[PDB]
């Protein structure tokens, strides 16, 4: 009782950080795959999705 | 007066031996940034990592 | 909840050519000109209802961004920023809003950075006590989703 | 057989843009956009400020 | 006159041979579209100035209107290299490249 | 720097004078109520030829009353046509038309 | 001096307020080229009489 919401997320426990995923916000986010070359990629970049 | 749309090869070829994927790959590619060959090498080396 | 744009509103694609400087009552006001009539409106107040789409916040100057937002308030402009990309945490009413988005941050966040917005699902919010004091002022809200 | 040339990376042209500012109307603060766009458009926007 | 002579001399002997320098391949999503149309994958980090870049970025509206009109003419088109690329016939690696 | 007419008249041929020239387009407008100044500015020496032959641009500034300041100079279209490298390696402007 | 609308609304009858009023006829004219100011001046209280 009192469950305001019941969502269906990707399993964080399965798509672990060992896979380089970060499911802390709703989407998968993997750093340093699709990146600018020759300059550091910005943090919280949408490309990570 | 036209309607652009993805059309899976499975709907035109009958023989299933030579078809692997679906429209889904095309959709996910449409999600990607335009990629330099150097960038592509980067994604590959990262997936290896 | 995405509020409907009301009846009298005129869609206007944002463009730099619209907002401009102009003399107006001994001041250099950031005048907006309305393309349906071409009339100039130096003050954010008194402007015609405007569903202003904004495909890109590229060169948009702070005076202009701020003037647009001022038009959203003082003149009930409904602006739609399509440039933004965001994750959206959905808060229960008890957890409230851990984050706090200034208008300026939504009008200046770099393109391609992921914004992170929070949205209340206030459905699980209990009725006010019958003798709780009246709330004189209003509770207002500016940021809305464009999609489910 | 000859030191025929002189390798250099980011060549400087023979012509250039000088620019006199009217200091009363100019703000000396460096202007900027998004860092990606600023990396490119930046030096120019700063010269014809 | 002497000045011009040395200028003419210095240009006569500009034996400089360009090698690709430090560059960038910004991700397409991070670039404001008017910039993105100008750009072609990579670019030197030493972007020089060019007035065509003021387009949709200068606050001086007449200037932006004029530059936009010129850049929308069929007779002219701004760009930022890289552009042309030439691989070896055998190694298949890139060699000379326009920019 | 001020060039005395004395030196302009009595110098040996081959001296290279350095005249200055205010561009008064951006001079501030006087307050509407302020009392008149006493005195009159006077220029004695003038060019016979246009002086600003290197002027790419002029008055990169907005004006309230008018869409562009009078005498503002936009950059030339040629300043921005990145063009192409011809196969011979000579540079080319973009074609003005197909064919 | 600024008269808060709070005091204008909640004061006892017989308080004697001291409103100020700019006469803007002699306000300086802005430079023709200077960039626009951000913000809007707003007056909330007005006289009913000259």
């Amino acid at each position: 009782y009192g469950a305001a919401v019941v969502n269906i997320d990707l399993n964080r426990d399965f798509f672990d950080t060992a896979t380089g995923i970060d499911l802390t916000k709703g989407i998968p986010l993997v750093q340093d795959l699709l990146v600018p070359i020759g300059v550091t990629a910005g943090a919280e970049q949408s490309a990570e999705y | 007066r036209y309607h652009e749309s993805v059309l899976e090869i499975a709907d035109i070829f009958d023989q299933a031996d030579f078809i692997q994927t679906s429209d889904a790959v095309r959709q996910l590619r449409a999600l990607m940034p335009t990629l330099s060959t150097s960038q592509i090498r980067h994604a590959i080396e990262r997936i290896a990592q | 909840f995405v509020p409907d744009v009301p009846e009298g509103y005129v869609a206007v694609q944002y463009a730099h050519r619209l907002f401009s400087s102009s003399l107006a009552n001994k001041r250099n006001r950031v005048t907006y000109t309305h393309p349906p009539t071409g009339m100039a409106y130096p003050s954010p107040t008194g402007r015609p209802h405007v569903h202003m789409t904004i495909n890109e916040r590229a060169g948009m100057s702070k005076l202009v961004a701020d003037n647009i937002i001022a038009s959203v308030i003082k003149s009930n402009w409904v602006v739609d920023i399509l440039d933004i990309e965001y994750t959206a945490e959905v808060m229960t009413p008890s957890e409230g809003y851990t984050q706090h988005v200034d208008a300026e941050s939504i009008m200046t966040a770099p393109k391609g950075k992921l914004f992170h917005l929070q949205f209340m699902d206030g459905l699980l919010r209990p009725e006010p006590s019958a003798f709780d004091p009246p709330a004189s002022g209003e509770d207002m809200r500016l940021i809305y989703p464009l999609q489910p | 057989l000859s030191d025929d040339f002189k390798q250099i990376s980011d060549p400087k042209g023979y012509l250039t843009y000088s620019v006199k500012y009217e200091d009363q109307f100019t703000k000396k603060d460096k202007l900027r956009a998004s860092e990606a766009d600023d990396r490119i458009v930046g030096p120019t926007v700063n010269l014809f400020k | 006159v002497s000045g011009l002579l040395m200028v003419l001399f210095k240009v006569m002997t500009d034996n400089r041979l360009v090698i690709v320098g430090e560059t960038t391949t910004p991700m397409s999503n991070t670039l404001s579209t008017v910039v993105n149309n100008v750009l072609r994958t990579t670019y030197h980090n030493n972007v020089g100035v060019n007035p065509a870049l003021l387009r949709d970025f200068t606050q001086v509206n007449w200037l932006n209107r004029d530059i936009t009109n010129m850049l929308q003419q069929a007779g002219t088109k701004y760009g930022l290299g890289l552009t042309e690329t030439r691989l070896d016939y055998v190694r298949l690696v890139k060699t000379i490249v326009g920019h | 720097q001020h060039v005395d007419a004395e030196s302009i008249m009595t110098a040996p041929k081959g001296k290279l004078f350095h005249l200055q020239f205010m561009d008064g387009l951006l001079r501030p407008e006087p307050s509407a109520f302020d009392p008149p100044a006493s005195g009159e500015d006077m220029r004695l020496i003038y060019p016979l030829q246009p002086i600003s032959v290197a002027r790419s641009m002029r008055a990169i500034v907005n004006h309230n009353e008018v869409d562009r300041p009078r005498g503002a100079v936009a950059p030339s279209s040629y300043e921005m046509d990145t063009g192409t490298l011809s196969r011979n390696g000579d540079l080319l402007y973009s074609p003005v038309a197909n064919g």
